[PDB]
Formats: C-alpha cells, sequence, structure tokens
C-alpha cells in the first residue's frame, strides 16, 4: 500500500501539471482570439483601403 | 461702332471668371477628398491598430 501510494501520488501530481499547464495554454487560446481581431485588423485595414 | 461688338468680348472676360471660379471649387472638392482619404484610412488604420 506505500508503493500504491506512491504510484497513485506520481501520477495525481504528474496531472495536477497537466491542470495548470492546459490553463497557462487556455490562457494561449485567449491570445489566438487576439490573432483573430488582427486578422480583422487587416480585414478593417484592407477595408479601409477600399473605402479611401 | 455701328453695333459695341466689344460687348461681346468683356462677356468672354465674364465666363472665362466664372468657368476659373468653378474649377477653383473643384480644386477644393479634391483637397477635400484627399482629407477624406486621410480621415477614412485612418480611420481603418485605427480598427487595425486595434488588431494588432
Amino acid at each position: 500500500a506505500k508503493q500504491e501510494s506512491t504510484e497513485y501520488r506520481r501520477q495525481v501530481q504528474s496531472l495536477t501539471c497537466e491542470v495548470d499547464a492546459l490553463k497557462g495554454t487556455n490562457e494561449s487560446l485567449e491570445r489566438q482570439m487576439r490573432e483573430m481581431e488582427e486578422n480583422f485588423a487587416v480585414e478593417a485595414a484592407n477595408y479601409q483601403d477600399t473605402i479611401g | 461702332v455701328s453695333k459695341p461688338d466689344l460687348t461681346a468680348a468683356l462677356r468672354d472676360v465674364r465666363q472665362q471668371y466664372e468657368s476659373v471660379a468653378a474649377k477653383n471649387l473643384q480644386e477644393a472638392e479634391e483637397w477635400y477628398k484627399s482629407k477624406f482619404a486621410d480621415l477614412s484610412e485612418a480611420a481603418n488604420r485605427n480598427n487595425d491598430a486595434l488588431r494588432q
């Protein structure tokens, strides 16, 4: 039960590193939705030269 | 002097003045269009600076 307790603690600590590395990549998807708003700033720039 | 004739040449000087006055308004109209391109493409550049 202590070899087993050392196993499931390591697997849960590895899963804890997942759940906080996923969130720092969810905070990266919140930047890819700004690379969207910059690709729409290129739509608005080609629409500025359109309108002008 | 049996008919004044010169009164035609004085109307053609007047039609030159009215033609040049109309073209001076079109020079100002193209300068206002230049400023409308400045303002419109500045508004497109602000929508692209918001993407940036």
